[PDB]
């Protein structure tokens, strides 16, 4: 039912409260997902400055409904059936020998756009690490995202490890601990365990004179083998 | 939860105006669209607008649309029903209402679409 409305190109708002370390700042985001060939196309900009963070820290918590999943796995999407009404989902996030990130965040449409609402808080960081320090390469890579069925808690429960790229050769592991539970009541589709292959590139526009950021990423479920 | 206070009701002659406004508290964060619906005695509840919270789209019951303003204020977590052009078939309790729950937007014309409704003020016009 909620796959419908997925079929075609559909527009997508983001909006991120946030505080790292006291930094307060905001963010917001515009662009379109298009599930079928699970693509999504966004701009993101820091509506209160310069952003407190390196861009690169925020690119996980800043919609996985727009995720392929090929025919034979249609029953496995959790993050389109839960849709319209939508899905909590909630993370933290430790920098291995650094702070870490919290957040909440709720996914759901008003009527025809796609709407990701997050608040972030960040403790506990090192002034001259790798992320206050802003010492992290702008890219991204890929990595794969593991996901099962947490039956109690009538959700999933997911986890992966991010490897940020440091400017000196070396990388920062950033561990994703997540949980994902129906606003709604309907039914739901629990999946098998599975993973979703999730690339990232991250640009610039060089027209934008506001702290921004550019993402493309593209997205596929496996781990079934037909 | 969500905490919902209206005010600004009374008693109008037909042809005047009105400004309905609602204060909500609470778990604000989670709200997806805000309305109103309207309650006269013996008679069932009536649709009469809704605003989604983010972007701020609006839609009316049909004998209300061109009367009728709905606003919001995200900071302030008001929103308010400006009422022009009044008659005496608007008499009634007027309750404002928030949804968390993601929608189609035709679903906010159910009048029981709602997730949270407040306490209610009267409006009557003679």
């Amino acid at each position: 039912k909620g796959e419908e409305l997925f079929t075609g190109v559909v527009p997508i708002l983001v909006e991120l409260d946030g505080d790292v370390n006291g930094h307060k700042f905001s963010v917001s985001g515009e662009g379109e997902g298009d599930a079928t060939y699970g693509k999504l196309t966004l701009k993101f900009i820091c509506t209160t400055g310069k952003l407190p963070v390196p861009w690169p820290t925020l690119v996980t918590t800043l919609v996985q409904c727009f995720s392929r999943y090929p025919d034979h796995m249609k029953q496995h999407d959790f993050f389109k059936s839960a849709m319209p009404e939508g899905y909590v989902q909630e993370r933290t996030i430790f920098f291995k020998d650094d702070g870490n990130y919290k957040t909440r965040a709720e996914v759901k449409f008003e009527g025809d756009t796609l709407v990701n609402r997050i608040e972030l808080k960040g403790i506990d960081f090192k002034e001259d690490g790798n992320i206050l320090g802003h010492k992290l390469e702008y890219n991204y890579n890929s990595h794969n995202v593991y996901i099962m069925a947490d039956k109690q808690k009538n959700g999933i429960k997911v986890n992966f490890k991010i490897r940020h790229n440091i400017e000196d050769g070396s990388v920062q592991l950033a561990d994703h601990y997540q949980q994902n539970t129906p606003i709604g009541d309907g039914p739901v589709l629990l999946p098998d365990n599975h993973y979703l292959s999730t690339q990232s590139a991250l640009s610039k526009d060089p027209n934008e004179k506001r702290d921004h950021m550019v993402l493309l990423e593209f997205v596929t479920a496996a781990g079934i083998t037909l | 939860q969500v905490q919902l206070v209206e005010s600004g009701g009374g008693l109008v002659q037909a042809g005047g105006s009105l400004r309905l406004s609602c204060a909500a508290s609470g778990r604000t964060f989670s709200t997806s669209a805000m309305g109103w619906f309207r309650q006269a005695p013996g008679r069932e509840r009536e649709f009469v607008a809704a605003i989604t919270w983010t972007v701020g789209n609006t839609i009316y019951g049909d004998s209300m649309k061109g009367r009728f303003t709905i606003s919001r204020d995200r900071t302030k977590n008001t929103v308010d029903l400006q009422m022009d052009s009044l008659k005496p078939e608007d008499t009634a309790v007027y309750y404002c209402t928030a949804r968390s729950r993601g929608f189609v937007l035709s679903d906010l014309r159910s009048v029981d679409s709602f997730d949270y409704k407040g306490q209610g003020t009267q409006v009557t016009v003679s």
